[PDB]
């Protein structure tokens, strides 16, 4: 669709604190400052959530409100079908079909107009949790599966910053490609009061990323475009 | 008087001179020698000069042409009677009958030689044609070309993103050479010991110029220098010519 | 550098434990991936540099050995502090894995000197 | 009449270092054309990674062609690239303008600001292979796996730019005068925002930022050999 | 030259590894881009060197393979080894693509050689 | 014409289709030979281009038989007869690639001037 006018840029900047440990994988290279076959991944001894494990999740979450909130007008499309387009608008009228998860972080014919930076860590603290197997069979012995783990600590700051195009959030747009901005707003508020779950183990509670506070800086292309127009927390925006 | 010059130029990265490029499109190809692989022409060299000085002048005259006002016969005349190298040119282009020893012949002159002459007259009156040549000056400047033995030729593709949505047009893939190299030898022999000279070459030495194609796109952008380059100044035929740093000439 | 003090004070971790029943390392590199977790979860030098003298004084290091620790992590920053201790893991480990005997690695003070050892 | 390339009257010239932010992906033009590393690598001059400079001038134009379309003036227009019936300016009896045919040329005119390439003295690759394949069933498929190449951040890029005929700093008139202000907000939107340009930008992959630039305004005949006037370019884009 | 010393290395790193189940070389691509990819991040020689060792102590490396590569990335420069670990990433490569058995492959210790047992059949 | 007479030959053994495809295609493809001149002519040694050739050979994307043909013939070859044997491979390769002419039809054609009059003919 349209993205050669950029008419409104969204920045959010705030602080991901994790709430329970977390750990984001690697590929199994080593490095000095780890000891452990699989550590997490880190740049120059700081932790940090990769903006493409963040991209990933978002994705997910959004297709997965997109799928519930049950309409024609608005489908997700397989990552691997060569079929799929963003948009799919016939005049039998002007009734389309639209992919919101496509509009917002893109396709294959579609690049992506959510922008998500990395995420590194200050007040970090790197953990390691020795778990074993318990043998159903003569319960209580370990029959060597001893794997232990790298973590972050439960509670540490995490530098965030996302930047959307062509969606005005503080203002919203009337009904033209609707319900994406509804879409990431919902995201937006189970971020910053839920938090969603990201990382390696997932399911024992490992990674539960959560925003506190994020100052939502709109910037308007005509008026003042380097100029932040209208500054506001994350908070009222939801 | 001679003034012959070697200027070398560290050029940022790499330059492109193309020609000929075959057919089907697709890459573009930087010109070949076939035995001597590649190398700069000596017309893009003069090209690149001739444009330089023109910059370095910013004389109105030689903007358009040398063709904005009309010229009085009777200064030119004068001119005639005042120069003899000015009178032999006229003479060897327009004719020795047309053009008397004394006088103008008016009577045989007619609206192209008098075109020619007042062409002549403007043209002769520019220090950039004194210097470059033109269709019937002498010249004045011989540039050598820059052949370089290395043959170290990489490929910089490119694509076009489509401004609608952000992704590459197919519909070409475009994929240009690219020549790359430090230090660039020209040898260039002035004859006509110009101050205009002296001022593009200090031009080159702090702003620079580009050469070669692409030049928009990074590719080809020359800048002198005062110590790998070196000058040398011809007033006696009996004595073995003497280089020096450049920078005692230029500074 | 840090990888000379590395290569030394691995090379006083590796020497043979006395009184035991099979030649081994006086220092285990549990002790050395519990130094680098312990430092890593507390993030301060002082409280490794307590838990690196108990260690030494309920065994399994050696004095020599805990003393070069010292002398070394008296005063260093945190980065300094975990790349010298990586260096060391990974010194250790590399003269574990090969087996290196401790009689031919005594005389070697820099990093160079134990690299050709090990490739001669 | 915009063609005004024959008659130069002054010349500015911008040096700078240009660091990037986050983890800046070169374009990797060799796209499976590996030389001496690992799966694709990115593009580097000798063992040294550049930034291309036609990059760069496409990301450039993208955001003036924004820019232009955002001023929603009849007098100013952006054509296709593929068009090839647009023109540069129109002197039919005041004109039409085409900003960034008047910055970075088209078929019918060519540039009047050239873009150079960039190096980076101080230059830190790493790399981060990434699975990232889920679905349904929420595990990793073996057949979706890739690896990528990244120059870390804090790594000072070579950077210099040439204008022609733009009093940058003096100002110019007509539509010289906006064509002076529009790059002046490109100026003022790569020294505080910055500019996404390399691998996925969806992912915070690119991210250059001037750092410290300086200009030198040239005005012909008179003051070529030294510019008459060296401001630093926060001076110039904020006064 | 350096093609001598990447096919030497190739050919001990492609000595089958004893006590596995299937026929494939003593190291792994695996290893070989770990190579590559530490040394293009760490920008030292040192800390290369250090890397072999620790991958040689990890019983996947040859000892006589980790023993040239320790000969040969010693009082050399930074690019020097660049380039012999690539020319050992692409003999090793083509080692493996071909599938050359590494009993008549062991015997030839010239770049030349090999490109004339490759040429032959 | 010698040259030529090799290149050919490197030719018709590079327009053998690849077996299990989809689409008719030729074993080597054209950013294959593409790709080999470009690293010759970038790096200018006749050795790394045969390592080149024999990686491209190992990873499959090159005929074994063509990779064979070629490594024999540029197994001593200098620089400056290697650029243009491999010009005249560009050459002969696309021309048989946009002429459409199968490999039965040229089969084992020895000499470039009969592969012409077959061209001539057909």
């Amino acid at each position: 669709m349209d993205l050669d006018v950029i008419t409104t840029v969204v920045k959010i900047e705030g602080k991901l604190r994790n709430e329970t440990l977390l750990r984001v994988g690697k590929g199994k290279t080593q490095d000095f400052a780890e000891a452990t076959d699989n550590p997490i991944i880190k740049y120059r001894d700081r932790p940090l959530i990769p903006g493409s494990s963040l991209k990933g999740a978002f994705r997910s979450l959004v297709e997965s409100y997109t799928k519930s909130l049950n309409d024609s007008k608005y489908y997700v499309c397989d990552l691997d079908d060569n079929s799929c387009v963003s948009c799919e608008e016939k005049k039998k009228i002007v009734e389309g079909r639209y992919c919101i998860p496509c509009i917002l972080f893109g396709f294959k014919d579609l690049a992506s107009r959510v922008y998500i930076l990395d995420a590194i860590a200050e007040k970090y603290s790197i953990s390691q949790r020795t778990m074993v197997a318990i043998n159903r069979v003569f319960g209580g012995q370990m029959p060597g599966h001893l794997y232990t783990l790298d973590y972050v600590d439960p509670g540490s700051e995490f530098s965030f910053m996302m930047m959307i195009y062509n969606l005005n959030l503080i203002e919203g747009e009337k009904d033209w490609k609707a319900k994406s901005v509804e879409a990431l707003k919902f995201l937006l508020a189970t971020l910053v009061r839920e938090g969603i779950f990201v990382g390696a183990r997932k399911s024992v509670g490992y990674g539960l990323i959560k925003l506190v506070d994020a100052k939502v800086s709109l910037y308007k292309a005509p008026d003042h475009l380097v100029s932040p127009v209208i500054v506001k927390k994350l908070e009222e925006v939801i | 008087v001679i003034q012959v010059f070697r200027l070398n130029f560290r050029l940022r990265t790499g330059f492109r001179v193309g020609g000929g490029q075959e057919v089907g499109d697709n890459v573009i190809r930087q010109l070949r020698i076939g035995v001597e692989g590649v190398m700069i022409p000596a017309s893009s060299w003069k090209g690149m000069f001739r444009r330089v000085s023109e910059i370095v002048l910013n004389s109105e005259d030689h903007f358009e042409e040398h063709s904005k006002k009309e010229v009085d016969t009777r200064t030119i005349n004068a001119l005639l009677k005042s120069d003899e190298k000015f009178r032999r040119i006229a003479i060897s282009k327009v004719g020795k009958e047309v053009i008397t020893q004394n006088g103008i012949n008016v009577d045989k002159l007619d609206s192209e030689s008098l075109s020619d002459l007042r062409r002549i007259y403007n043209e002769y009156n520019c220090p950039i044609e004194r210097l470059y040549g033109s269709n019937y000056f002498a010249g004045g400047i011989t540039i050598s070309d820059s052949v370089i033995p290395n043959a170290s030729i990489m490929e910089r593709t490119h694509v076009t993103i489509e401004r609608k949505s952000k992704k590459a047009s197919e519909k070409h893939l475009f994929s240009e050479e690219i020549i790359d190299a430090e230090k660039i030898e020209v040898k260039v022999i002035v004859r006509n010991e110009f101050e205009l000279w002296k001022n593009s070459l200090k031009l080159l030495r702090e702003i620079g110029y580009f050469i070669g194609g692409s030049k928009s796109r990074g590719i080809g952008y020359i800048v002198l220098d005062e110590k790998e380059s070196e000058y040398a100044v011809i007033n006696n035929f009996s004595e073995t010519p003497k280089f020096s740093e450049l920078k005692r000439y230029l500074s | 550098d840090l990888l000379d003090i590395a290569t030394r004070i691995a090379i006083s971790a590796i020497k043979p434990k006395p009184k035991s029943n099979k030649p081994e390392p006086y220092v285990d590199s549990s002790t050395i991936n519990s130094l680098l977790s312990f430092l890593q979860s507390r993030r301060n030098v002082n409280e490794l540099l307590l838990y690196i003298m108990r260690q030494a004084g309920r065994d399994e290091i050696d004095e020599e050995t805990g003393k070069l620790l010292l002398a070394s992590l008296k005063d260093r920053e945190l980065k300094d502090a975990v790349n010298l201790l990586g260096y060391v893991k990974w010194v250790y480990d590399t003269l574990t894995g090969l087996k290196v005997n401790y009689n031919n690695v005594k005389g070697v003070k820099t990093f160079k000197e134990l690299v050709n050892i090990l490739s001669k």
